[PDB]
RNA sequence: ACUCUGGUUUCUCUUCAGAUCGCAUAAAUCUUUCGCCUUUUACUAAAGAUUUCCGUGGAGAGGAACAACUCUGAGUCUU
């Protein structure tokens, strides 16, 4: 019952406020509902041809589609009262959910590019040598030498923090039966494949 | 100052903005001239031309389109010289012109029934139903078919190029039949024949 | 089938005023 | 050095020359250095090589420019200062410099000035250009010139530079605004006799925000309940002035008595005890007063039964009798009737009626058209004060100055001005640019609606 | 198809029953 | 429950949750009879209607 | 609160720094947490970031850093010194380079933020550039360390090795910039800091050493900072560090004594949360209640990590010692930024940043007020002392010691030092550092050296703002009604005013232009126009690009032009430039300040130009630093060199201002050299006056231009996008279909993420940033910005080229239909003719 | 490591609610704008403004249950 979505940029024009401004704006995104005219104004939409808006003073390349006017509401139309403004490209969270049951928990899996460490110019930096003026206390020690590096439930706990909004807390106060909405999160998806 | 001269600038709203005569910065100055100089002749106490309730139509390098109401006929000519090409003769509302010295199609008017029309055809459906506390059925009809004559074997082509012409017409019909239908019972019926 | 009427708008493909009145 | 002599004086045209317009840069939109072509007059963003005025010299081949801030003329493409003694006349229109002897030799001038144009005019009877809906504003502008306490304090610039401004002060610039334009209607030598306010409804529009927009005609007791307020609140920066230039001219000390609950719901026992309670009687509550309001009878509603449509004619003094002890109305509002008795104490030194022709009904605003007798150089208003005041007072009479005169609806309206040219007698009509001398009758026929006075 | 609908559509942008 | 009870027939405004809710089975549906599952009258999934 | 001011007045503790970097790096949080560090009150909400340098609504909706945010701040340093920190954190979008710059000309040092999952990016590319151009010490922060435990979850060998490779990618790539060997960056120096914004987590090799010390005690921090980051290790044995392994499966001593216990921590607050959380608490001396381990496991983090690191003391002391103080850093500052350079008197005044000295004040921002009436300008005072009332003078942009007219007396209101959302109010501001003066917005366009009136004498101006990209994309502006367009003209002002490179002008054909970067740009500016500023309706043209005018071969006949008296006659010839002679002129590589040596020097070696030419080369294109060039190749013999002296200043004029406008449309004329074949000048200098000469210049320059095949060049942006292994080829299919072309296709070292960098036409990328997202579905993701400009395929001049209403035309026709519909555009003729 | 420290759960009453009261979401009434328009009762589908409904948070008060097992900060935090 829920999608494996990590981040939210697969919602990129169908958040609930790019939504109202496609209300606003009497446009329907391809996988969006349309909607009455928030505003008739059946004469602004028969503006007449000035030497503004003449064909003949405007180059097209590529015609500028709805998503475009809904991206940019300030921009691309005219008149957008009413209008919200949505661009959260949050850093695309780079998470791989771990696979093996048996598997460090920080493991370099394949699927990331390997580093590829090189040392073919000598771009040295301040190093000293063996026994050069220095001289570790026994005492001191890395903090957590006893603990281990990754326990079982390190692999569960870091794959909690992506999943959805119920299950990455901890602790939350409890909703009624009528007020959890189980497919919520599937007609809110982007389309429906083929 | 304001290129303000076209901000109250009439036009026919009901051809596509196209068809449209558009307003350029030198057409729309030239328009407002010549209703000027047309205006200042009149004397103002004798009599006047109001703007707002006229229109100026202007034909130049920049539209093509020549519009104008003469007796309610909405016509647009467009010559075939400068926008047409493979003039055809598919619909009906479209007057084919000739030019008398030469007998060549050169221009093409485009006819349309202005929404003054709709409206006062519209009106007088709406008085003969209202008007129908007695009526027999009969004269109801007569006075429906009387009207719908009265335009259309006046307005003839351009009743063809006037959707919503159309649509009010139909509309109109089925307004009668049913004023005509509820005469008979209060509960209109799921069917009823046209016989 | 009902006796509604129905708009010929898009009905006037294939005919003409003149057409059948001679 | 060539600067003093050029070889292109003759080329600049005087008629073109439209100084009323923003001064800021037509191609780059900028206020810095604004320089003003004189062979066509357009402006620019200012001198320099590869500059907006160079480039448009180099185009054009327009040589000598004007700068709108040195006053100091150039010739761009060669770029250098021109003076000659002919050209400082186009100086004087922009900044007109009137020195105290002139505004004081100004109310005894009684000679037609000339403009460039040809067109013949007198100085303050000047046409105010109507670009969008200015009727009003002209009027009201028009209705405040012609007041020589006001005419004295605007006509040189350096009555009002002085005045503290706050850093959050943003309404000096209505003050200098209305000076300038001052100066310029006030021009014994301009090319244009009318001059266009478009550099003051800005000021006007961004000081009162978008109230009093020129697209809709507004209120001209409306206009002027704030105009003279701004007028008053800018002269003067974190320091309470009482008394401004303006308010020791129209304001005056004002008396009313007011009782309440008069309300018909109560029996007449209860009413009765009301008044003897001595909690609601007439009050102290002498204020000030910026212009008076003139009240005016209903509209007849009726044909006479002699003359139909007999148009309503009343007495000024019936008007002005609400102002004394006799007279007392009842401002009803919400709930309680509030029963209102006037007074004057302190007549300003100009007089200014306010005339409530545009009301409200029930359910749709109206005029009152009810035309008024008013004389013109002989009034008397000893009768409206308390004596313990009127010794204070040898002047209670008054001469009108300007007058207003509105034309039809309230929705479609079109101000006329009647302004007296001091020193002499003519009475003059303005709307737009109209100049037409009127005679004292046509004042009195017409219905007054905003009437300014001079206590002499 | 694509380019005839493709200026199809820029042409457009800049000219009683219980059914359940 | 238009089909079982005819409701509607005594308050329109019910025909939106009628459709609200035959879109809701359409929902589940298409991703319930998925792969192997083939079609047929075997969901229970009722809370979301 | 006093002691802000008291150390306000001193001049040495101060630093003036930008947090400068690529888009969504966490800059802004950054600030928000030394914001939360300094302030108790302000604390951020458990989920949502509080962002508080964004202040403005614009940002706080779209997400995205639009206008830098002064931030005036006292940090305690490791040993516990305060400092007073200057902090202008750049909006990272590289469409909103205007404010990169415009923070950079007021601050000393660049603090560089680097995301460590996402590496060195397109942005970073050119701050290095731009900040070292600049003259500014240059320091990295390697933000997001949790990406690469929480998200990546590498092991800690191959997270140093992530590290370093990104560390020494940035040391690799300035080494093309930076002309010096000094800049050199690595943690173990000092130049390079580790943080997690969202964590709180911050630390260079120092602090850390610092926390270690304080833990066990009796320990040098110092030493032991060094010898931390490299390929040494740890014998646990022997106490020393080797660069050899002491063990078979040894580690190095970073990732042994620092990544490791970062891992390990943050593992255990994140996994074992409820059985091993207060064992490895107790064994880290952080005390927690039960109620602060009752929150998510985001807010645990976030304590936990405060708790544990404490104060943001690690970047306090990384750019303490490794940025200039203003005292120290003027002097290069001012001989790249004043005009006149050190040499001058005030030039010289400046390099000691003297309090009571001349005040001289540089402002280079206008950050509005909440009614948008007046501008509250911005700016770094360096040097003297400014105060409340004082009558000051402000100069501008134009404004020479010659124009004297370019400038204004202006009161300063009031004074204040603005730190984000609150300001505070000081009667007195010292020299060498920010402030935002009020009442001085009314001569100021950008930015101004606000001077002492009647006490300066000879003082210059400021060099003009010089930016890294260029304004390229251009969208006309009109009102719904024009009966309120002087409502608009000051809306457009006030919006010209708020950013530095954008450019109002107004065309022949009454035509309001507004030039920008990219598409998120002008949605921000006219969003700024409309609903901040004007408060009206506002039409708006589908946005069109500026375009250029070039040749490909010289003229057919040497066309030449007269002067209406027909006694001067100018014959020049126009051809094309050297392949990349253009780049050498905007780079500033030559200027016409050079002598004629060097010029001829370096014509003769690089350009194999012949001296005949090489000390006969006048103007270089428009303005200064025009890619055209003037040449002048006649003969002495036919034209007197002491006659041609005259006309040398007019011709060029005519010239600079000839290229500018070019003859097919008002656009720019780009690589094109002029030779001059003959001259015919008056012998008197009466009649060859400037209002003869320049219109026979720019008659002979279009003459010469339009016989020489002319072309239209169109500016390409250069995109980079990063998407998934899948769905590379799903940005192959939509930048073929916008005319594009791919470069390279790298995938990012340590991520899954790759980086694809293409070329695509800025008149063809209209929607392209939209276009790839929705076709990827939000994976993808792509940021744009001027490259160069390349020749429009097809020929502009051809008469057979028809251009239908409302299709895209193949290339060929490109170059006539372009051109064409701009000058339809610009109100001008059809088509050029010869005239012309 | 000495101290005092001292409950949570449950059921009600009374108010205040800023906040996604609610990571959920209905209905009614009224005023506009359409659609239909044949009259109510249903509607139409958007806007605005209301009300009831299913719930909620906080604070206080009053009982009951673990009211007495604890427990927490404070402290001089006593080899
Ligand atoms: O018309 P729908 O509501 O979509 O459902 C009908 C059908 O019976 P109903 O018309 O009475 O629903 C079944 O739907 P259920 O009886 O199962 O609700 C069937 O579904 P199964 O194949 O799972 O039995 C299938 O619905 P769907 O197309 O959603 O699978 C079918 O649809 P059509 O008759 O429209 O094809």
């Amino acid at each position: 019952l829920l999608t494996d979505l990590v981040d939210d940029n697969y919602f990129y024009l169908f958040d609930l406020k790019a939504f109202f401004t496609s209300k606003a704006l009497n446009m329907a995104i391809p996988g969006g509902p349309k909607f009455e005219p928030l505003v008739r104004d059946i004469n602004l939409q028969d503006e007449d041809w000035n030497e503004f808006n003449d064909i003949n003073k405007i180059i097209i390349r590529q015609p500028i589609r709805t998503e475009y006017k809904i991206a940019f509401p300030y921009l691309y139309n005219n008149l957008p009262h009413h209008v919200h403004l949505t661009w959260y490209h949050t850093p695309n969270v780079v998470f791989i959910k771990t696979e093996d049951p048996d598997l460090p928990a920080f493991y370099f899996d394949p699927l990331i590019n390997p580093i590829s460490h090189r040392h073919s110019v000598k771009s040295q930096e301040p190093l000293p040598d063996d026994d050069e003026e220095f001289e570790l206390p026994e005492f001191v020690e890395p903090f957590l030498k006893d603990t281990p590096l990754y326990t079982d439930n390190t692999a569960n706990g870091i794959a909690l923090l992506w999943a959805p909004r119920p299950f990455n807390l901890r602790s939350g106060r409890t909703r009624r039966a009528l007020d959890i909405p189980l497919v919520k999160n599937w007609y809110r998806e982007h389309c429906p494949a083929g | 100052p304001n290129n303000e001269n076209i901000v109250g600038y009439n036009n026919k709203k009901c051809w596509p903005r196209d068809a449209r005569m558009r307003l350029m910065k030198h057409d729309v100055n030239l328009g407002r001239a010549v209703f000027w100089d047309i205006k200042n002749r009149l004397p103002r106490s004798v009599t006047t031309v109001q703007w707002e309730n006229s229109f100026v139509s202007v034909y130049s390098k920049d539209n093509p389109n020549l519009l104008f109401n003469m007796c309610g006929f909405e016509c647009r000519i467009l010559p075939k010289c400068r926008t047409s090409y493979e003039e055809f003769t598919h619909k009906d509302g479209v007057w084919n012109l000739q030019n008398e010295v030469t007998k060549e199609r050169t221009a093409q008017c485009f006819l349309r029934v202005d929404d003054e029309s709709m409206q006062r055809f519209h009106n007088r459906v709406r008085q003969i139903l209202m008007a129908s506390g007695s009526t027999t059925f009969t004269k109801i009809v007569n006075k429906w078919n009387t009207a719908l004559i009265g335009l259309m074997t006046y307005f003839r082509e351009a009743v063809v190029n006037t959707q919503e012409l159309l649509d009010l017409l139909v509309k109109c019909e089925n307004k009668i039949q049913t004023r005509i239908k509820i005469g008979l019972n209060s509960k209109m019926p799921s069917r009823f024949p046209p016989v | 089938p009902t006796g509604e009427v129905l708009s010929l708008v898009g009905k006037l493909e294939g005919t003409r005023m003149g057409d059948k009145a001679q | 050095r060539r600067s003093r002599h050029c070889p292109y004086l003759d080329t600049i045209n005087r008629s073109v020359l439209d100084f009323d317009f923003e001064k800021l840069c037509s191609i780059s939109l900028s206020h810095i250095n604004a320089y003003a072509c004189l062979v066509c007059g357009k402006y620019f963003q200012g001198r320099g090589l590869k500059s907006h005025a160079y480039i448009h010299s180099v185009q054009f081949s327009h040589h000598v420019f004007l700068n709108l801030h040195t006053l100091k003329f150039y010739c761009l493409p060669d770029n250098y200062e021109i003076i000659d003694s002919s050209l400082e006349d186009i100086t004087y229109v922009l900044k007109p410099t009137f020195t105290k002897q002139q505004i004081a030799n100004l109310d005894k001038q009684a000679k037609l000035s000339r403009a460039y144009d040809g067109t013949t005019y007198l100085p303050g009877i000047v046409g105010l250009n109507n670009i969008k809906a200015n009727d009003y504003a002209n009027a009201v502008l028009q209705a405040l010139s012609n007041v020589p306490p006001l005419r004295n304090y605007f006509l040189e610039e350096d009555n009002y530079k002085n005045i503290k401004r706050p850093p959050g002060d943003i309404m000096f610039l209505l003050v200098q605004r209305f000076g300038e334009l001052m100066r310029k209607l006030w021009n014994p030598r301009n090319f244009k006799a009318h001059v266009s306010p478009h550099e003051m409804l800005q000021a006007v529009v961004l000081c009162s925000k978008k109230t009093f927009q020129i697209t809709k005609q507004g209120d001209g007791v409306d206009f002027l309940s704030w105009f003279l307020n701004a007028l008053h609140s800018a002269l003067g920066g974190t320091k309470k002035k009482k008394k401004t230039i303006v308010t020791d001219v129209f304001q005056g000390s004002m008396r009313i008595f007011t009782k309440k609950l008069p309300h018909p719901d109560l029996p007449a026992e209860e009413k009765e005890q009301l008044l003897h309670n001595d909690e609601y009687q007439e009050t102290m509550v002498e204020s000030t007063f910026m212009y008076l309001t003139l009240d005016l009878p209903t509209a007849p509603l009726y044909k006479d039964e002699k003359e139909q449509l007999i148009i309503p004619q009343v007495p000024l003094f019936n008007i002005l009798a609400k102002f004394n002890g006799i007279t007392e109305k009842e401002y009803k509002t919400y709930k309680e009737n509030f029963l209102k008795r006037f007074q004057l104490t302190k007549l300003p030194p100009y007089l200014i009626f306010c005339i409530k022709r545009f009301t409200k009904n029930n359910f749709f605003v109206e005029k009152n058209p009810t035309i008024v007798n008013f004389p013109i150089t002989n009034v008397d208003l000893r009768e409206y004060l308390s004596e313990e005041v009127q010794a204070v007072h040898k002047n209670t009479t008054y001469d009108l100055i300007a007058n207003i005169v509105h034309d039809g609806k309230p929705s479609e309206g079109s101000y006329r001005i009647h302004v007296l040219h001091h020193g002499t007698g003519k009475w003059y009509e303005l709307q737009d640019l109209q100049v037409t001398d009127i005679l004292p009758q046509m004042i009195t026929l017409s219905e007054a609606y905003i009437q300014i006075w001079k206590r002499r | 198809k694509d380019k005839s609908k493709e200026l199809h559509a820029i042409k457009e942008r800049y000219l009683r029953k219980f059914v359940f | 429950v238009g089909q079982l009870t005819g409701m509607y027939r005594y308050k329109y405004k019910l025909m939106r949750q009628i459709r609200m809710c035959k879109d809701l089975k359409h929902l589940i549906y298409y991703r319930f009879n998925t792969g192997p599952v083939g079609k047929g009258p075997g969901c229970g999934f009722w809370a979301a209607g | 609160m006093d002691f802000l001011a008291d150390l306000m007045d001193n001049s040495e503790l101060i630093r003036n720094v930008t947090l400068c970097g690529h888009l969504h790096h966490g800059k802004t949080c950054f600030v928000d947490c030394l914001i939360e560090q300094t302030h108790p009150e302000i604390r951020k909400r458990y989920d949502q970031d509080l962002c508080y340098t964004d202040i403005l609504f614009t940002e706080q909706e779209r997400g995205v850093g639009i206008k830098s945010t002064p931030v005036t701040v006292v940090l305690p340093d490791t040993k516990g010194k305060s400092y007073l920190f200057n902090i202008m954190d750049t909006p990272g979008h590289v469409n909103f380079s205007d404010e990169v710059t415009a923070g950079l000309r007021i601050s000393d040092g660049v603090v560089l933020f680097i995301d460590a999952a996402e590496g060195v990016m397109l942005n970073t590319e050119r701050l290095i550039k731009h900040a070292v151009q600049e003259r500014l010490a240059v320091t990295v922060c390697i933000n997001k360390i949790d990406r690469l435990i929480l998200e990546l979850k590498l092991p800690p060998t191959d997270a140093y090795y992530k590290l370093r490779h990104i560390v020494d990618e940035v040391n690799g790539l300035i080494s093309m910039y930076s002309t010096d060997e000094n800049l050199i960056l690595s943690p173990l120096l000092g130049n390079v800091c580790f943080s997690s914004s969202q964590y709180s987590i911050c630390f260079t090799l120092g602090s850390f050493a610092k926390i270690y010390a304080d833990t066990f005690g009796d320990i040098n921090y110092q030493e032991f900072a060094k010898r931390l980051w490299g390929d040494i290790y740890f014998n646990p044995k022997t106490r020393k560090f080797t660069k050899k392994a002491p063990t078979s499966s040894s580690q190095r001593s970073f990732v042994e004594f620092i990544l490791e216990p970062l891992y390990k921590i943050l593992a255990q607050v994140v996994g074992d949360v409820d059985t091993s959380l207060p064992r490895t608490l107790d064994e880290l001396g952080i005390h927690l209640t039960k109620e602060e381990l009752k929150l998510n496991i985001r807010p645990l983090l976030r304590l936990v990590c405060k708790k544990f690191f404490g104060e943001f003391t690690g970047f306090v002391d990384m750019c303490v010692q490794h940025i200039p103080s203003p005292k120290v850093g003027a002097k290069p500052k001012i001989e790249h930024t004043y005009t006149g350079g050190v040499d001058s008197d005030l030039g010289e005044a400046m390099s000691d940043c003297d309090p009571d000295g001349p005040l001289m004040c540089h402002t280079t921002k206008m950050y509005s007020t909440d009614d948008g009436v007046q501008f509250h300008a911005f700016g770094r005072v360096l040097s003297g002392t400014i105060h409340a009332g004082q009558p000051v003078k402000v100069l501008g942009e134009n404004y020479t010691l010659e124009d004297e007219e370019d400038s204004q007396i202006c009161t300063v209101g009031r004074l204040w030092i603005s730190v984000a959302r609150y300001h505070i109010e000081v009667n007195r501001v010292p020299a060498g550092n920010w402030v935002l003066i009020e009442g001085v917005d009314q001569p100021i366009v950008k930015t101004a050296t606000i001077t002492e009136p009647r006490g300066n004498e000879e003082a210059q101006i400021f060099r003009p703002l010089k930016f890294n990209t260029t304004s390229v994309i251009k969208i006309a502006v009109e009102p719904v009604n024009p009966s309120e367009l002087p409502k608009m003209l000051d809306g457009l002002r006030k919006v010209n005013k708020s950013y530095p490179s954008l450019t109002t002008k107004v065309e022949e054909s009454g035509e309001h232009v507004i030039l920008g970067t990219g598409e998120l740009y002008l949605d921000c500016v006219m969003h700024d126009l409309r609903k901040m500023y004007s408060e009206i309706d506002i039409k708006v043209a589908d946005p069109v690009v500026t375009f250029c005018e070039t040749v490909v071969e010289t003229s057919s006949l040497k066309c030449f032009a007269e002067t209406p008296n027909k006694k001067n006659k100018i014959t020049m010839i126009a051809e094309p430039l050297e392949k990349g002679l253009a780049e050498d002129i905007e780079n500033e590589v030559v200027q016409i300040t050079w002598n004629r040596k060097k010029l001829g020097e370096f014509f003769q070696t690089k350009y194999d130009w012949d001296l005949l030419a090489a000390r006969s080369i006048w103007a270089f294109g428009p303005d200064a630093t025009g890619p055209n060039i003037l040449v002048d190749d006649t003969l002495p013999s036919e034209v007197d060199k002491a006659l041609l002296g005259s006309v040398k200043d007019s011709i060029v004029q005519g010239f600079q201002w000839g290229t500018r406008e070019g003859p097919l449309c008002d656009e720019l004329i780009r690589n094109v050299k002029f030779k001059i074949l003959d001259a015919v000048v008056a012998q008197e200098p009466l009649h060859r006056g400037g209002g003869q000469i320049i219109p026979t210049a720019r008659r002979v320059v279009y003459s010469a231009f339009l016989m020489a095949t002319p072309r239209l060049m169109e500016p390409y942006y250069f995109v980079e996008v990063q998407a998934p292994a899948d769905c590379v080829s799903a940005v192959y299919t939509v930048l073929a279909r916008r005319r594009g072309h791919v470069t390279q296709d790298a995938p990012i070292p340590g991520s899954p993420l790759y980086t694809i960098k293409a070329f695509i036409p800025a008149i063809d990328s209209f929607g392209f940033e939209t276009d790839l997202r929705t076709h990827t579905q939000g994976q993808a993701f792509s940021l744009s910005v001027f490259h160069h400009w390349q020749i429009v395929p097809g020929d502009p001049l051809d008469k057979s080229i028809v251009i239908r209403p409302l299709e895209p035309q193949p290339a060929p026709h490109l170059a006539r239909e372009f051109m064409i519909k701009t000058r339809r555009r610009k109100g001008l003729s059809e088509d050029v003719s010869i005239s012309k």
